[PDB]
């Protein structure tokens, strides 16, 4: 999930935008 | 601001800034 | 902190604090 | 939506929790 991808690993714009509605 | 470790309120803030008027969903743990 | 006008990052922050490990969805405008 | 209930009017815990997953 987002924590694994952005908190415990380095986040990316690419990944963040997957959580926009 | 997005290319780093982002946790908790820091992550929510990044979602808010990136997603803008789209809004977002935050589902952790 | 919840019983006031909450806009933008202030609203996102309140959702984060209230919802905790549940997470939340933010859909504006 | 949440903006109408919590930003342009006064928010409540009751309303906020409706947006928790
Ligand atoms: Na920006
Ligand atoms: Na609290």
């Amino acid at each position: 999930g987002i924590v694994e991808q952005c908190c415990t690993s380095i986040c990316s714009l690419y990944q963040l935008e997957n959580y926009c509605n | 601001f997005v290319n780093q470790h982002l946790c908790g309120s820091h992550l929510v803030e990044a979602l808010y800034l990136v997603c803008g008027e789209r809004g977002f969903f935050y589902t952790x743990k």
